[PDB]
């Protein structure tokens, strides 16, 4: 019918994974809870340049608070998200577990790696740490700062077109949290630069 | 109501009491014998037990029972049962599954086999 | 791989497998001390136990295991607990919940306690 | 909108949910509860005091292995028990699962069918049936499927002079229920 | 004397020949009876409460087209049944014997032995032998008379009521025409050992 992808979103708990999937709008609104499995779908729909993509986002019911999540989450997942928290130190030493499985479980599915919160000005885990089929962005999910990176480069990878673009931005819940400009400034520049040492 | 079946419930009603409000309280059910599977992670004893159950990433939890099973062992312990959902922070509603094998020691029944799991599979 | 794991693995292979294939036949894993409540419905003994899984109205069931966990006891009993999911006739599939009890009486374990429940709740 | 939740029980086997399922505007808009393994079937009827509908709660199965859960009956404002004329022991389970339904839900109308009785070879007849009504109903043929539906309707809404202005859209027949038994049946019930 | 009747039985090609020849006085003194197709060998095994003589029953091979007449097995007190540990349908064929021996001799004590456990690419593994549940197993090898005095003390000791009669020198037994590695001999007393403390009830 249309061109779907299961994408899986993962990584400790606390991090904002749920946070980041709720703000499209739609997403949310049309999302489905599956109890058995643990999981709440959100369909959410980007535009590009080339027409519409559905990425269906697994949100785990928070049972990453538990103990791990069952293979079964992971099945015929076309691409993924791993979140952790520039807060928190111990959520980014633990995203080679989440590769470690989804690499396990999965194809060689692109994925995507999120540091969330960085609008907290206390940053733990920076640029420099992060950059030393595989692509890092800063992210906050609570002021829409980039929102739809993730979803662009997936969708540039899943298509096979790197000149795809999103011509509108889908309905996002309005920012609960300002993102400082000249912190994300510097941000951005310390990636610049961490993308000229790699 | 059985002996067994009275001391069970006491025992459940009494951990999800002390699990829901401060796990850090929940040692004293527990012996240095004392076995848990937590989502398959195995513990031995007292303080590595309680070590795992407060080092759990939650802020605030709750258990509804849905049922709960007591019988009596041939070695005159008492094995329980529990089926019934949770609600951590505010997550989505979970089923679960927990088994306690309760065992009398001077006159006070302490647990020494604790297995715990999500009602949660691969495929619906 | 721990010799109770081993043990317990096994029971859980053979008890479902047979369950599936036949229910009349499970009495040879049961004594007559053995004890089973079933969905809350309690039974005493080899003969009451097959009795009553004989007599479940359903002309085929299928189970499935999503994990299961063993421990060993202070008596030297092993306990194995089961969530996985099953299948009776055309109904839709439900997750289920078992426990047993294993233990070595001449020369080869048996199951002295059997507790099941679907997973069903109270809350949507 | 005037509605009532429902639930059928009943052993397993006895016509439960192909009862319900007769009911087409209802088999079309339900909706699956994992959790509590329950179809609810959202059964309008259009009444001479308006809209009307019946959430019937049909189970996915469980009675099988055991009783319902307590959110099962839970607010349940009215039931339907089944059973199996052609199975006497599905009629001796009636007072278990009365009993099941009292326990959660004390003073409830329930209405109790006997399925199947277009099966000529019918082992519980009229003789030892005799807030609670019974209705003969055979669900593959539609037979008396809105007899129970119009009572609970009156006793719910207290109106002895309700009535349905219009059938609802029912599965074709896939049995016929002989007309000569049928009037046996009826003027058996009818008279005491 | 103290003597008991043993008939030594299974089918053929097992080793049982093999197996009772290795009691090289049992085989000096051993009587041919044609009419039963039968050597007799008395076997002479000294224990501490002294001696026992079994009289070992051997076929002259009619086991491999069809089974042994009730002249064979009649008053038998005990027995042995050998299988061979790298051909599977001599094992499939144990209950069989079992069977025939009952018949004619109901409650007799009955030793199992799988033989040939000095080849390599055993077929018939311990997890595999869980038959005997009056029955005992053994390892056996009678090219390297491994364990060859087992069967015979286990037997001894239920005969006459012992269970801590001991043998107090091996008979003189023909020299071993094979090496049984001691490493896999360990391995194969130790699953033997598992399988049994892993053991499920009977169906
Ligand atoms: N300041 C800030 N807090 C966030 C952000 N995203 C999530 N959080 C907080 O992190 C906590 C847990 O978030 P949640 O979405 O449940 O994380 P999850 O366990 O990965 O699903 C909540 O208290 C959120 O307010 C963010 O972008 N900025
Ligand atoms: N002859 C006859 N068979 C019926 C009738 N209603 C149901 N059945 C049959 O009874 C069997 C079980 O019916 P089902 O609806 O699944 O019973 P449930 O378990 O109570 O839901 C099916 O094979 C149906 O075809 C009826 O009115 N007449
Ligand atoms: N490798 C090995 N071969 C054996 C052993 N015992 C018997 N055999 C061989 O098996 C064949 C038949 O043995 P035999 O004693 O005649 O078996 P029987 O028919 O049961 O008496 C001969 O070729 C023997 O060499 C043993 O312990 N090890
Ligand atoms: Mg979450
Ligand atoms: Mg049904
Ligand atoms: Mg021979």
């Amino acid at each position: 019918p249309q061109v779907q992808f299961k994408l899986v979103l993962v990584g400790d708990g606390g991090t904002g994974k749920t946070t980041f999937v709720k703000r499209h709008l739609t997403g949310e609104f049309e999302k489905k809870y599956v109890a058995t499995l643990g999981v709440e779908v959100h369909p959410l729909v980007f535009h590009t340049n080339r027409g519409p993509i559905k990425f269906n986002v697994w949100d785990t019911a928070g049972q990453e608070k538990f103990g791990g999540l069952r293979d079964g989450y992971y099945i015929q997942a076309q691409c993924a998200i791993i979140m952790f928290d520039v807060t928190s130190r111990v959520t980014y030493k633990n995203v080679p577990n989440w590769h470690r499985d989804l690499v396990r479980v999965c194809e060689n599915i692109p994925i995507v790696l999120c540091g969330n919160k960085v609008d907290i000005k206390d940053r733990k885990v920076k640029a420099k740490s992060i950059v030393f089929n595989l692509q890092y962005y800063d992210i906050s999910a609570k002021s829409n700062y980039n929102f739809e990176k993730p979803f662009l480069w997936l969708a540039r990878k899943l298509i096979g077109d790197p000149n795809l673009e999103f011509v509108a931005m889908p309905a996002l819940a309005p920012p609960e949290v300002v993102m400082d400009p000249a912190l994300a400034a510097q941000y951005e520049h310390d990636l610049e630069v961490a993308q000229t040492t790699a | 109501k059985p002996i067994w079946e009275q001391i069970g419930s006491s025992f459940i009603q009494h951990y999800y009491q002390l699990f829901d409000n401060d796990r850090t309280q929940l040692g004293a059910i527990y012996i240095d014998a004392s076995c848990l599977t937590w989502e398959g992670q195995q513990f031995q004893g007292k303080a590595a037990i309680v070590e795992k159950l407060s080092s759990l990433p939650f802020q605030k939890i709750q258990h509804s029972i849905t049922a709960q099973d007591h019988q009596p062992t041939p070695d005159s312990c008492i094995i329980s049962m529990v089926v019934g959902q949770l609600k951590a922070d505010e997550d989505p509603i979970m089923g679960f599954h927990q088994m306690f094998l309760l065992k009398n020691i001077n006159d006070a029944w302490v647990c020494t086999n604790d297995m715990f799991r999500l009602a949660l599979h691969n495929f619906g």
